[PDB]
């Protein structure tokens, strides 16, 4: 998702990360097993340094892995 | 409890009064020291309009004093109809998502995340709804942004205390109330030391809000339906949090912010700290 | 666009199940009246221009001092756009007749409108007059359930910019 | 939520049985004024705004206090929710007249809202007054259109003002 | 519970917006079919008894072994629940045609299904049959819309039965 | 979403115009098509289990590896996954069926869908092939209905047709 | 949480003691039990289906309104939470044997659930009648198992009972 | 009230029967140790002002603090409460104890007891404690007494203890 | 419930006293008794049935019009009904032999008696004969102490009952 401007209020340096998609982390809230979206198997966001432990620790436990990691600027 | 009749048989509103009852005011009919019986320590009673003046002075008289006063009315009322939140109905923002898709997530995020309270034009936030609709934010990013939002602290958390913050906070994004007392602990020691930012973050990032709604679903209430983990006492506190459609969490009401859960209630659920 | 159908699709959708009995019923509905609708739209399609006409017209009646210099109302530019305004409103009626729901009025007209007027100073009152006095026209060459089509669908504008 | 259909549906269920031909002959029977049901909705909603501008209007001109400093339609925020207040009451009420049922009324709407009002400090008879005003406002459209068949609407008025009237009641 | 008419309304309602002209046109439907749904739950009704012995029946011939000791099919208890399940299907299908919506269906019967039958080792084939012998017969005693009708509700259950 | 209707519409809006009386026959037919077209829906819907039921055990006795351990329908765990994938792909089409219009198909089903399978290592090829069975069993039950009106469907059917061929295409 | 071991620690630290020697001896002994100990539970947890099974077809023989119409185990939805409630005590009730106490099982289940009952409707006597059924298979297996050393298990059994009956008792 | 008799009748109602052969056999053994039971409750009537005194004496030495300006043993008022209070426990339990059941204990005496202790500021621990002291005392006169017949009181002793535990938990 | 040991115990607990020699030797008393209660309940749990079949039939004896067409004794279900009553009051009746007290009898039997009849339009009298055919039949397989008990029992009904 390309950041159109700063997404976050806080300020920090931002980091654009690329994550490949497990269901689990988007689950569709569909009856049966839950799919991830198919128009995106690779989530892209914007993330504070400070927040970036955190997003990729997360990131990280569920099946997903960080495809790329870019600075968001 | 339970009030039987609204109205003496004279015309006449009768009010459920509270009291902590007093040895003076009861006592057993035995040798040595009175007391009263235990399980009244709080008694309560329906006096019409004309007699509570008088039933009131002579309580606190005696070293009684009243927990509360309420129209019977208004008590002897229907627990909330849970219809709405049995199934709460769930809100999905597809991507390539048209126009309108787009507006109803907005209005049901303002919904849950604020409560029934209502959110004036001059509030409502133009640059977060801006940046969903062209990408770019998450519907849980739009979430943490409200609970960042000065509109969210106003209400909830710069008029109550960050006890009732809490579960208020608990209820908002996830539907859960708080089960036991160490959840209202954690989230206290995060807020002195990494602040107001930290804790709503904690919530977002937490598992069961992924688990539920992870992503580019607006957060519904899975409370009053069973969920994993959860003290079956819970279940009784979501009554308490979540009062009727048309009731809302509002700093306005006179004395507005207050504590749904009795700390004794979480106490029960679970103790250890 | 909301329309009966789009909307009975995308519940079913969200749900994440067939259409079963219950949206069809509804997609019944729709269409069934759509002969009706139908029959409105070719009727205010055809008279456009002299509904406009009439419309524009009419608001200065109503509001004289529009026409006088240093107002809006003045100076053919001002005119040309109060003409062509209309003539929208109507284009979209016509269109939301057809499509079977308020769906294109929603989009094209409504989302933000207080905004752009507020921004550009034009009075909800204005448009409304135009409106009515069309309703007022159009309630001679329709009749029956494509007239009551016609209305809602013009009052929900009233009710919008009002 | 509920209607008078599935009510109707629920009640047998309790007693194990299929609907008795006397029930379905109530809903035999309601489905033949579906028509006019509906007229009388689509009138509502088309006189929305006005039905409540209306309303407040007589409201303010007889409780000149509430729109007085200290009363509790001032300042301009309060006066605010006191009009989208008496929409919301109006807009479920339109939609119990469809269902043919008060239900979605007293659920969404009226449950709790006494309470709410209170705690406020909302006078809760003058809300019950401005519903009322409602009320008349409203019933004159239902009951007057233009360009409709003309036959007799009163069951229906009836039905109409009766949720009202729960409405009133129960704020009040 | 999940009918046309609850429908339009929550959709109305989760927008904040007055019920408009899209969705009447919705409820409309509904109502203009009533009278063939109605005809159907009048006649499934009646014979209902003589279906459901049939049906019973069938399922027996279908699975011959059921009834041999030692099995579920076997001793009157189980016979009587096999029909009193059966009844159920049925009465819930009535309901439904008459709510105009698959609600009661929903509700009563496909919820909390699977656990049911898993739990008490109900093979859902059983019922299966037991509903198409149902159709075969229904598919007398009705006959245009009406059957239609009729059919639709008596899928949905096989379809959330399989 | 979009639809046959609404579609229409937007072209028009673009060229800033009433709708063309050409454009409106389009539609006005479309209309008494209606209740062939809902028949066709319906007649998915009530065999949807069967559909796909068929389907798979067809794809599965052709392509035997993919249900051998190191194919891509085992275990069962995957199994499970490759069976829901083709229903929704079923319901999307019907969907597309009722609007009149691809679109709704093409945005929140196939949109992607290529590209997700292949990262997986699902072979496309096999997908396509499914939809297609599914296709022909489809087609059967909408052609061959009993106790409707009987006349002719074939518009229906080829539209049917197109769309699950849309799939085909875009998955393989 | 808590359990036997963690349980005599608390206990200690309020008298503000290192642990007696006697009371270490209370430990030492539970130790050389475990074996038993955990025998019992695999038997629990082998059987479980069949235990809750078992006592469900039991408790409708005996209570057959609950599965009539109007009664709570009907229709499908609530039977299926009845059987997911007996299913949970169950779960815990194990979990509590292992521990070598009753906490973990009172505290997250027990504490509320007489009140949760309550607002539900549920016959809370009914409730504990299930819990029973329960019990007496659950022992059945317990103190009948195939393979194991033989031996006395009688004084799990009767701390397996226990935990049971505070079930029982606190749902009553 | 209730007790052990009067209780396994309301059971057998509920069932709607006879009261089982086997249970007789409960209440057939129960009487046979009738004399053992009296003389069990005898003995702390008997003790009853030494029971507590002693007891007394030994919290106070542990929890100095109690009795110190700002505890909550002092001043006089309220130490002669907590005496009564003690007492009072000691009364219920042998009620109880005679009864055959805690029932009586429960309901008249240990209900809502801990929330008063909390809402006075009384340190629920503490009155724990001395109902455990209480409880030592108490056994130590049941079980050695003078000029009764020589026999094993053990299962009463044992039902003595769990009622005076049940009352130290519901306090702490 | 009243029993001896309850009585006793909510005498003391009243005063607010301790249990004292007084309250034993009356408990010590229900004990000793128990044994010949005991055997009592045992006889007539046994021959429970024969009792009941014997006693209403006796009832249709003394009033034989109850049988006729358009009584109460008349048509199986009242029969039925006049069985399982019958059936009761023995039940009660060795509960109370067993808990020592009349107490069972008093809360399920007694409480109430007079309206629920006189609504129902039972007449006592009935009852009363059922009661005392019992009576005779117990006077046989019973002697001695354990018959005076069951007596005393069976007694206090019908002393209620008029
Ligand atoms: C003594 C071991 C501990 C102690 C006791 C204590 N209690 C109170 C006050 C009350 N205690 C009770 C208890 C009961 N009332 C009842 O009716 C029953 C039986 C049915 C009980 C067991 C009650 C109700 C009171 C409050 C009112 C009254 O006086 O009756 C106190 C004094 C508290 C005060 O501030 O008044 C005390 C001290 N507390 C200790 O210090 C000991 C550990
Ligand atoms: C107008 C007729 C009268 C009036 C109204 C008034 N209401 C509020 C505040 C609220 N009222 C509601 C109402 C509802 N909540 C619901 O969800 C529904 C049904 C779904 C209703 C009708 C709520 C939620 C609030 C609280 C939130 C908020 O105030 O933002 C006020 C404002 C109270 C204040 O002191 O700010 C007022 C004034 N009061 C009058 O003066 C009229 C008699
Ligand atoms: C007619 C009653 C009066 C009038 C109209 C008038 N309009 C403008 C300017 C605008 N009007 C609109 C309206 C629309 N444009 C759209 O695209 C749509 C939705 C499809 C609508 C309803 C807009 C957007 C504008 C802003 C600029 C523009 O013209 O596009 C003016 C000019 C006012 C100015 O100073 O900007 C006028 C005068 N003219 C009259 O004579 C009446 C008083
Ligand atoms: C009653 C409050 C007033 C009134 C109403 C009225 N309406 C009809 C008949 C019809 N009105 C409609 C309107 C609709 N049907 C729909 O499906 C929709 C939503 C899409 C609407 C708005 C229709 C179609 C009919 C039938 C055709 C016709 O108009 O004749 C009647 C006649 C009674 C009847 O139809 O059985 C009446 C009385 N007219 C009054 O005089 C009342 C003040
Ligand atoms: C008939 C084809 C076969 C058959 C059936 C059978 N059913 C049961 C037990 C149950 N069946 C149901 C079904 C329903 N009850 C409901 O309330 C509803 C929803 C409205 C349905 C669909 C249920 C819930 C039960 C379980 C509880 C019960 O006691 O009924 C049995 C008995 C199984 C058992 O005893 O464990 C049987 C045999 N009987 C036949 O002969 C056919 C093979
Ligand atoms: C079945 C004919 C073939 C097959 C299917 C299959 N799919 C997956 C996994 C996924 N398939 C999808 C498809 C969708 N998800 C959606 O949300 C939608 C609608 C928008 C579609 C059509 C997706 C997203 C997944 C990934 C996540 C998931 O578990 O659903 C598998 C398992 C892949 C794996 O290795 O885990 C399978 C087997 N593949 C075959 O082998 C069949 C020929
Ligand atoms: C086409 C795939 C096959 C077929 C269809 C067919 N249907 C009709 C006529 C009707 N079909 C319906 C069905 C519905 N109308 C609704 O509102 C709903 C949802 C509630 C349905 C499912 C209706 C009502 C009609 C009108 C007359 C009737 O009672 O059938 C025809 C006849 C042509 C026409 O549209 O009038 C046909 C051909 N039958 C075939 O032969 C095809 C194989
Ligand atoms: C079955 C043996 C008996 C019975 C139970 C029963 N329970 C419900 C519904 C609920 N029970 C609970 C309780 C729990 N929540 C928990 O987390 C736990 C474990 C810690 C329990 C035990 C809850 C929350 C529900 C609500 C479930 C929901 O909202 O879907 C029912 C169904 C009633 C209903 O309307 O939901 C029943 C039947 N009652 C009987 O009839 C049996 C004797
Ligand atoms: C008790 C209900 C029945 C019973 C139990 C029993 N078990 C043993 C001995 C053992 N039990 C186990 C089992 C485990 N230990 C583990 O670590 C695990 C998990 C991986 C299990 C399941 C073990 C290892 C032993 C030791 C060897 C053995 O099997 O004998 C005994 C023997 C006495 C003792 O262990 O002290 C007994 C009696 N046997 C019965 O007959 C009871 C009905
Ligand atoms: C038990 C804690 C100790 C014990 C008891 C014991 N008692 C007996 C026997 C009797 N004790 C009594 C007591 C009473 N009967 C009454 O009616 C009353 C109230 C007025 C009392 C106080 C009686 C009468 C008997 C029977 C005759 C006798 O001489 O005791 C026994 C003997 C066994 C039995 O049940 O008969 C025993 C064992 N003895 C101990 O050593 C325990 C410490
Ligand atoms: C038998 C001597 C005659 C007789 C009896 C008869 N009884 C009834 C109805 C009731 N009898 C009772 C009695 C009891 N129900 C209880 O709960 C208890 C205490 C536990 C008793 C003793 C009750 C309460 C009823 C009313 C409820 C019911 O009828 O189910 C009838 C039915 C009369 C009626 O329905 O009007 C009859 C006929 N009939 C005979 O054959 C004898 C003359």
């Amino acid at each position: 998702s390309v950041l159109t401007g700063d997404n976050q209020q806080r300020g920090s340096k931002l980091f654009k990360i690329t994550i490949a998609l497990s269901p689990t982390l988007a689950h569709h809230p569909w009856p049966g097993l839950d799919t991830h979206e198919p128009s995106q198997s690779s989530y892209s966001t914007i993330v504070s340094l400070e927040r970036l432990l955190p997003e990729m620790t997360r990131i990280k436990r569920n099946g997903g892995r960080i495809l790329e990691i870019t600075e968001g600027e | 409890m339970n009030v039987l009749t609204t109205s003496s048989q004279r015309g006449g509103k009768l009010f459920k009064v509270t009291m902590t009852l007093s040895p003076a005011l009861s006592h057993h009919p035995w040798p040595s020291l009175d007391t009263y019986e235990p399980s009244q320590n709080s008694y309560s009673v329906v006096v019409p309009l004309d007699r509570l003046l008088a039933e009131m002075t002579y309580i606190k008289n005696k070293g009684g004093r009243v927990l509360d006063i309420s129209p019977a009315d208004l008590e002897a009322l229907g627990p909330p109809d849970i219809s709405s939140v049995a199934i709460p109905l769930k809100v999905e923002l597809w991507a390539k998502a048209d126009v309108s898709d787009v507006q109803a997530a907005i209005v049901a995020a303002y919904k849950q995340i604020f409560g029934n309270t209502y959110v004036l034009e001059s509030e409502r936030l133009t640059s977060a709804e801006s940046l969903l609709r062209n990408g770019s934010i998450s519907v849980r990013e739009f979430v943490r942004l409200l609970a960042k939002s000065e509109l969210y602290k106003e209400r909830f958390f710069f008029c109550t205390s960050n006890n009732r913050f809490t579960e208020l906070n608990f209820k908002h994004f996830l539907g859960r109330a708080p089960y036991n007392q160490s959840e209202i602990a954690a989230h206290l020691d995060r807020y002195q030391t990494f602040g107001y930012d930290a804790e709503i973050d904690s919530y977002i990032d937490s598992d069961e809000y992924i688990q539920a709604f992870g992503e580019n679903v607006v957060p519904y209430y899975r409370g009053f339906k069973s969920q994993s983990g959860q003290t079956v006492e819970s279940f009784n506190r979501m009554f308490k949090l979540y009062r009727g459609d048309a009731g809302s969490d509002t700093n306005l009401n006179l004395q507005g912010q207050k504590r749904r859960v009795d700390p004794k209630n979480l106490l029960r659920s679970g103790r250890g700290i | 666009m909301k329309t009966v159908i789009t909307e009975v699709i995308a519940s079913a959708d969200s749900q994440g199940r067939f259409l079963n009995n219950t949206e069809l019923q509804a997609a019944n509905g729709r269409f069934q009246r759509a002969t009706a609708s139908m029959e409105a739209a070719r009727a205010l399609t055809s008279n456009a221009d002299s509904l406009v006409k009439g419309a524009v017209q009419e608001v200065y009646n109503k509001f004289p001092y529009l026409t006088q210099p240093g107002q809006m109302g003045y100076g053919d530019t001002n005119q040309a756009k109060c003409a062509r305004d209309i003539s929208h409103y109507l284009r979209f009626i016509t269109y939301s007749l057809v499509a079977g729901g308020t769906g294109p009025l929603d989009d094209y007209i409504v989302a933000g409108l207080r905004e752009v007027n507020r921004t550009f100073n034009l009075s909800p009152s204005w448009y409304i007059e135009a409106l009515k006095h069309i309703k007022g026209k159009v309630g001679s060459q329709l009749s029956g359930q494509p007239l009551t089509e016609a209305n809602a669908y013009i009052d929900y504008c009233i009710n919008a910019l009002s | 939520m509920q209607d008078a259909f599935t009510k109707a549906i629920v009640a047998a269920d309790l007693r194990g049985s299929f609907l008795s031909e006397q029930e379905l002959n109530q809903l035999t029977n309601l489905v033949k004024e579906s028509n006019k049901r509906l007229d009388a909705v689509n009138a509502i909603t088309g006189n929305a705004a006005e039905i409540i501008s209306d309303a407040a209007h007589k409201l303010f001109a007889e409780q000149t206090d509430l729109i007085r400093p200290g009363g509790n339609a001032y300042p301009n925020r309060r006066m605010a929710a006191c009009l989208r207040d008496m929409e919301i009451i109006l807009r479920y009420v339109s939609y119990a007249l469809l269902a043919g049922d008060a239900s979605v009324l007293e659920d969404r709407c009226l449950n709790g809202l006494k309470e709410t009002y209170v705690a406020l400090g909302t006078p809760t008879r003058s809300v019950a007054r401005a519903v009322q005003l409602m009320k008349e406002t409203a019933i004159g459209y239902v009951n007057s259109p233009s360009g409709v068949t003309r036959g007799d609407c009163s069951a229906l008025v009836n039905e109409a003002a009766t949720y009202f009237d729960k409405a009133a009641a129960s704020i009040a």
